[PDB]
């Protein structure tokens, strides 16, 4: 259930673990290499922005665009009208890869992680964040 | 040319973000669609570009996705002004889309870039336009590099 | 002592990162209304009691949704000078007074759900703090009903 | 008047501004120490509520419900429907006092004297705006 | 407009605010940052003075010259005859620049803008009307 | 009822660990083991109660480690003061607990409160018999509510 | 051969690492996060109380009555008649819930770890930790 | 006489307020100081160990060695057996020296004036307790 | 390719990692804890100084001599001549010790792993830690 | 301001992090070679022009790289100065416009060629602040060329 | 001259005395200063470079220079066949100056003067050997 007051609670702590400027790499790379251990076979995936290397320019860039798609959803989580066509363009852009569906509730574990690590664990609400986070993935998917 | 100085993009990257943090509610769509009012009122025939996205019903989610997306774009540029290394890359991404969209030629980025320097001023509370002027164009003529 | 300085400024501080006037209306009226849900459920008081029916779509609901919740935000940040924090109280004591309908229950059920609500929106709340504060502030503003 | 892009720079400088805890009840005092200064025939009409001394709980306590009724105003500014009950709700509390438009132009006055001074940035023409925004609706 | 007591009010407060030396010139790029961001149209109205960047020694010098004549205005507030016939000097030197009554608008309000947030205590009455009475003289 | 403020759970909390930390020796046995001859001493039909634990010879292991764990009890809820979400999950559990034990009664917990007042004054250093009994009792009525 | 020695050590370095307040949930959450990681069917063993999300107060009740537990055995370890006692209560509260056998050695593991974690590595003495562990989690299995 | 619980809040105190290294050597000189100016006849009793100069290294020395006495006396404050052996080993010490009843009684009240003053808590009564308990075991 | 602008970027990187006095030992521990996570089976090869207690002295003595001896490889990269016989040597120290072929990838993966955590992730030149670090063990495994 | 003393401060810091006089002489070599091949490249600048032809093994070629080097060093260093630096900088352009066949463009390759080795050394160069405290130098150094 | 071990002590004592940015040109102004004081017959060998005015933007190039070649030299100070190729280039500059042995041997003891008063640890013996080397390859 991505209620109301949990939609709130998400867009806070996000902004809070997202950050400014060269703080955002530092929750996108916690993101990669959770996911990358977790899956090793979602690397692959990203050869065209050089996954093998997630410090190179290039695959920061890939992973800011991410983060900068997923800050746009977050930031819509009370807009729904609006959201469902954000999520409906970021499926175009995922659709027919051939990405594993599994890449994606391996994705949104590692973010919540990776958002955990950044604002603290205690009182930490994952109810409110897996809720929410797969509303999102789940119009990105399939 | 000008240059986007250390201080001008602290400057900059800060004010920016105190207004487009995911934090907030309603301020994205209200300030991304002023831009493109703007926009659209300075150049007529800009608007012909946007008609995938619902361009004359502005209220429309469709639409208020297309301006917060373009816009969310600009932000995440703003924010890689302090790793220039990836802001080059992303920049050449950037490029790389708009040169294939028909249409879209550099002389547009300058009327962006007058519709962002009218709508700033406007809503954020502390607003330096030399600094934005500075470093938009830093970020504009990464993306602009091709049309 | 009940409500004491530390508690006061601790629930000063969540509160007031939770309702400011920063905020967007629509994200400040989204947690009134789910105050007021939670109030109507606790109390059983009936909506037709407030103007706009306890509609969240009327916006004379959400105008009056705006107006208790501020009342109880000037209570809140004045919880550090009780003489103040009196005084409003007893304003809003003689206000209810003149409002028929509105019991000691009701007003202790009310401010539960600003704690309850609060907690939900900011699980990190200091909840005893604000158990105790907003007792205090029910005990004011329910003083006779 | 008052659009949406002032709306934001208005709620972000008056929350800025207004502060927390007894920053409020000081800014409010102070608020309406401008307003008796910039118009001395305004002390009168609060005589209900302890004016005789400034810092009595009485006072600080109507300081504190204009303020903040200010607060939940500019907090709703930019949800025009809801702001106009709230207006119209204060506009009704207000019929009987028998005030005048000199009175609503002497308390723009004295926000716009306070509200800068505790802060970096200020612009006068958003806030001149969306304060006759505000007053023209409890005004009626 | 600008009575002798209201005169005292702003020669001290614009004083405190416009301070000295170096502090004059980055108070007077913020007064015209100010009316830039306040009136975007006026800018184009500085082409000649080097504004297309706001921190340099041409544009610097322009901003001190109209806060600097400001000073001047406001330290013969109290001197009727002195200020009218200063005044009607720059009445002829903006004659033929093509402003209107918005462009005076508009720097009145960046001066309400600026000056208080380097000030513990401003009275916006008595500098509305003491704007006036100097904005009034230069418009003609 | 009382309450026990910010600053009280701080005084409580602080004094309340230099006793009953797993840093020292011989002090957790001393204190509880003093706890239980208090209580048994103010209320005579209480040692029945304890029955399975041969409180009729207090120097047993058996004994002992019921004092311990009986009082380690309040130690883990003394320190989830900080974090009150918690401390009502943990009261809700140690009054279930309770509500199983026939004969176990409400007023069982005021003489178990009278015996904490009595020998924590003995044995911590700084001590401060307010505070203590405020926030005993935001813990003991979270346990005893039910019987 | 957890000596007399070694109790000292254990005694004083656990009470460092468990701490007071919320200190003590830092040092919890170190230790179920690893068991879990390392042993994912441990988390079903833990349904009753909300194992699915340790950051419930639900399941951080728990939590801490588990490190409560373990608290109150490494206080009494320089007092083995006691430590006895207590170790044989314990034992009734976990006998015939079906918990496996490998559940004690990994939870070992992890809270060594978790220990060790927080009060640093460097001279850390894992035979006194694994030695007065394992006497202590062989009075409850089984 | 100085009960188990009584036992831990003196264990607790003496530590905190005797401190370690150098502040040891301070508090001792302090202890024998005002034991001296307490009861003026004592000094003489430490003749043997440089007394005439109480910041000499012997007597220093001598002062450690009797709150070094005190210090591992009340780390066995709990363990009745070893410290009733101890006790009769320092009386056997002290049965040759001529000492009486008094002279106990002034050691007492110097530990009572400055074991507190290095403490933000002090039990009075735990510590007369406990220092009747160690001093009875040494006068015999 | 190690080239010589890689070499001297490694050199000030590793020693900045490296570091001194006991900060070597918050290294080598890094990488141990790593390899070990990742190969359990590499534990056994260092029964001899107890691997199984990385804790103890005598690991942490065996830890230091091969950083010490990584130190002394890293410090000559821009002396081939000289790191030439430095390896030469290094390979008498492992050959017929059965070690397995992939105790060396790993050593590698675990080293660089543990300096970028040591130094920070943004902007790390993986292209540099691998092929210089590759370059060395080559030298003496085989 | 091009090259503002936000990033002149940045820029002198991370050049000194890298060229240094308690360097090894070879490292500095290494380094100032790379340039020089960076620059060869970019500009197609012949290396006979040069004292020892561009062969790295030349101590007469090395010595020339240490002078150019150096000459970079002594601008960068100075780049809080403006007024000694744009004396600095009117010297090496009097000494460049004595120099046949050194074109301003060249002069702009070679600068280039120092910001791309020094992030390439120290990969957490702020590459913008180098560039335009470099293009700085350059316009300075190439003025009329 | 100069050997192995002391062009590491060189090395590094000079680049923790030389600094960086403005600390060099401070430094350098320094190191002329000294070397005028010492000799002063010197400094009119400077009257192309603005010498008038030692704090000039035209004199601090040139001591910038200098230090600056002394820094390129020293960075070089272990790779012979480099610095050797370096010094020749230098002797070739100077040759038409009329420059004598005194003139470098002020210049030396300018050098000794200003590099130990920026440092906690010099080593006059290396510094000297070294600087003669240097010296030694300017002078031809
Ligand atoms: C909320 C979650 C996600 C969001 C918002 C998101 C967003 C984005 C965005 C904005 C781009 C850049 C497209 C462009 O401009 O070219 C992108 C690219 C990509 N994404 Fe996602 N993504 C998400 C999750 C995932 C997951 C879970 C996977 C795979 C396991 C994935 C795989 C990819 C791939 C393969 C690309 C293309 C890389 C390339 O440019 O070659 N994404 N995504
Ligand atoms: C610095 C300013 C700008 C930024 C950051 C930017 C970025 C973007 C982004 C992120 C999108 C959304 C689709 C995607 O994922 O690629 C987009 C689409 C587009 N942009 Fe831009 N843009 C900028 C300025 C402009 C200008 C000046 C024009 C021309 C008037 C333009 C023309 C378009 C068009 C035609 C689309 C496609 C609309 C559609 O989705 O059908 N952009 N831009
Ligand atoms: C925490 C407790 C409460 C607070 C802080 C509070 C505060 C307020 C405030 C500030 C107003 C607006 C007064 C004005 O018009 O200026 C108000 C109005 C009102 N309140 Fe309350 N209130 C509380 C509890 C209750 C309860 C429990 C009830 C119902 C049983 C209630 C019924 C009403 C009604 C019906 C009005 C509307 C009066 C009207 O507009 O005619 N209130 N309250
Ligand atoms: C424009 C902003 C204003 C706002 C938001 C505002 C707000 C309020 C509020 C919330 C109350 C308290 C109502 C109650 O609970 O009984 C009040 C009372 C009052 N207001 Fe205003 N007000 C404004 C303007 C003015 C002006 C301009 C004046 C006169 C100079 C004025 C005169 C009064 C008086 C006399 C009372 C009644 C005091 C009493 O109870 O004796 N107000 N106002
Ligand atoms: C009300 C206060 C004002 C004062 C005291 C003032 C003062 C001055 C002074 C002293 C100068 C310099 C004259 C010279 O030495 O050449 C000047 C120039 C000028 N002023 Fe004003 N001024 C005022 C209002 C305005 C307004 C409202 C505008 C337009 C928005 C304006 C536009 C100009 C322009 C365009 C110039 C000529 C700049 C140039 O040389 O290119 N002034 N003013
Ligand atoms: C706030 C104070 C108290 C706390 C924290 C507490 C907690 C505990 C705990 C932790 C145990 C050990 C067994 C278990 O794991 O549940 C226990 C057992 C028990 N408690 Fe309490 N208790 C408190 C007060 C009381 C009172 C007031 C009584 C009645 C006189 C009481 C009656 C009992 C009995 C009869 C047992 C079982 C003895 C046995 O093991 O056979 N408790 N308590
Ligand atoms: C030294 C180690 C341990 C100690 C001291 C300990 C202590 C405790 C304590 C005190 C409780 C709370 C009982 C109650 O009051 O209801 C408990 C519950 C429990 N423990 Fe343990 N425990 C330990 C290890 C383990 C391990 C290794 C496992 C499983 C892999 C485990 C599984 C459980 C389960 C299943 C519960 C019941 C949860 C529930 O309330 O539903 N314990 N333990
Ligand atoms: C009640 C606490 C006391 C303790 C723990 C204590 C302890 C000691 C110790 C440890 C020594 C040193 C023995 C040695 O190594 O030779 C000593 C010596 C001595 N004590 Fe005490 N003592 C106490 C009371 C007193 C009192 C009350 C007096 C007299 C006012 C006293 C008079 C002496 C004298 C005269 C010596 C011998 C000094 C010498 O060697 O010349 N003591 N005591
Ligand atoms: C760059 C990488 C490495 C370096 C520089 C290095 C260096 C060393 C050195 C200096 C010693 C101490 C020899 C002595 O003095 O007795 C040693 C011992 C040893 N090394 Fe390596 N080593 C490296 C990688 C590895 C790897 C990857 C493994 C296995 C997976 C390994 C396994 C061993 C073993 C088994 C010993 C003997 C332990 C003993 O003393 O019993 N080494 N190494
Ligand atoms: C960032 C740009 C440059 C800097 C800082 C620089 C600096 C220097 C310095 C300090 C010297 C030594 C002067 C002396 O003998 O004392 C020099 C010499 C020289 N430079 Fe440049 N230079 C630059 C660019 C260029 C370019 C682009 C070329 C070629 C197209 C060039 C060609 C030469 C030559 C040939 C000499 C040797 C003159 C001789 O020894 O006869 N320079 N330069
Ligand atoms: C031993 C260390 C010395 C070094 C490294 C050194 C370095 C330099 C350098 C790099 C220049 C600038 C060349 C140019 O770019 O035009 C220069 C110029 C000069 N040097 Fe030296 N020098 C040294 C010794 C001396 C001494 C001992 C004197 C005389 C007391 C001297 C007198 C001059 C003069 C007169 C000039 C020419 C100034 C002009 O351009 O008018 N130098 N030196």
């Amino acid at each position: 259930d991505c209620t109301s007051l949990n939609r709130l609670l998400v867009k806070r702590q996000w902004a809070e673990a997202y950050g400014e400027g060269t703080n955002r790499e530092l929750l996108g790379n916690r993101i990669w290499e959770d996911l990358f251990a977790n899956m090793p076979d979602a690397r692959g995936l990203f050869s065209r922005v050089n996954g093998n290397d997630i410090d190179s320019s290039e695959f920061q860039a890939h992973s800011l665009r991410v983060l900068g798609g997923l800050d746009m959803c977050v930031a819509s989580l009370d807009d729904v009208p609006v959201l469902n066509a954000l999520l409906a363009r970021l499926n175009s852009q995922h659709d027919s890869r051939g990405i594993p569906a599994a890449g994606y509730p391996a994705f949104v574990a590692s973010a919540i992680s990776a958002v955990r690590a950044t604002v603290g664990a205690r009182s930490f609400d994952n109810d409110a964040w897996n809720s929410c986070m797969n509303q999102i993935v789940s119009g990105i998917s399939g | 040319s000008s240059c986007c100085s250390s201080e001008d993009r602290a400057n900059v990257m800060h004010n920016w973000d105190a207004a487009w943090s995911a934090a907030y509610s309603d301020r994205r769509v209200a300030l991304a669609q002023a831009v493109f009012a703007s926009l659209f009122s300075r150049d007529a025939a800009a608007q012909g570009l946007f008609s995938g996205v619902s361009a004359d019903n502005p209220d429309s989610a469709d639409f208020r996705a297309h301006c917060v997306r373009v816009v969310n774009g600009l932000d995440v540029a703003i924010n890689m002004l302090n790793d220039p290394a990836v802001l080059n890359e992303q920049l050449a991404h950037l490029s790389a889309q708009h040169q294939a969209r028909a249409g879209v030629a550099a002389a547009h980025f300058d009327v962006m870039a007058e519709a962002f320097a009218e709508v700033m001023p406007q809503v954020s509370s502390c607003f330096s336009s030399d600094s934005w002027n500075r470093c938009f164009a830093r970020i504009a003529n990464g993306i602009s590099a091709g049309l | 002592e009940c409500c004491s300085r530390g508690d006061a400024e601790v629930v000063i501080s969540e509160w007031d990162q939770v309702f400011n006037a920063a905020m967007a209306g629509s994200s400040e009226s989204a947690i009134g209304v789910a105050i007021f849900d939670v109030f109507f459920t606790s109390s059983g008081v009936s909506p037709s009691m407030f103007p706009g029916g306890g509609d969240s779509s009327s916006a004379e609901f959400l105008a009056q949704v705006s107006r208790v919740i501020s009342g109880a935000d000037i209570a809140i940040n004045s919880l550090t000078n009780r003489a103040t924090c009196d005084s409003l109280l007893s304003h809003l004591n003689a206000q209810h007074k003149a409002i028929s309908g509105v019991t000691g229950a009701a007003v202790t059920h009310l401010s539960e759900a600003i704690s309850s609500v609060v907690a939900q929106v900011l699980p990190s709340a200091h909840i005893d703090a604000w158990g105790y504060c907003m007792a205090y502030i029910a005990a004011g503003i329910g003083a006779g009903l | 008047v008052c659009n949406r892009l002032e709306q934001i720079l208005v709620k972000t400088q008056w929350a800025q501004s207004y502060g927390e805890a007894e920053n409020r009840a000081a800014f409010s005092r102070d608020l309406f120490s401008e307003l008796f200064n910039i118009q001395g025939s305004s002390r009168a009409l609060f005589s209900g509520v302890g004016v005789d001394d400034m810092n009595s709980a009485a006072f600080t306590a109507h300081c504190l419900r204009v303020t903040g009724a200010l607060n939940r105003l500019i907090s709703q500014l930019d949800q025009q429907a809801t702001i106009n009950a709230d207006l119209a709700h204060l506009a009704g509390q207000h019929a009987s006092r028998n005030l005048d438009a000199s009175n609503f132009a002497a308390m723009g006055q004295a926000v716009m004297s306070v509200v800068p001074t505790h802060l970096d940035c200020f612009n006068q023409h958003a806030w001149g705006e969306c304060y006759e925004r505000i007053a023209s609706g409890i005004s009626g």
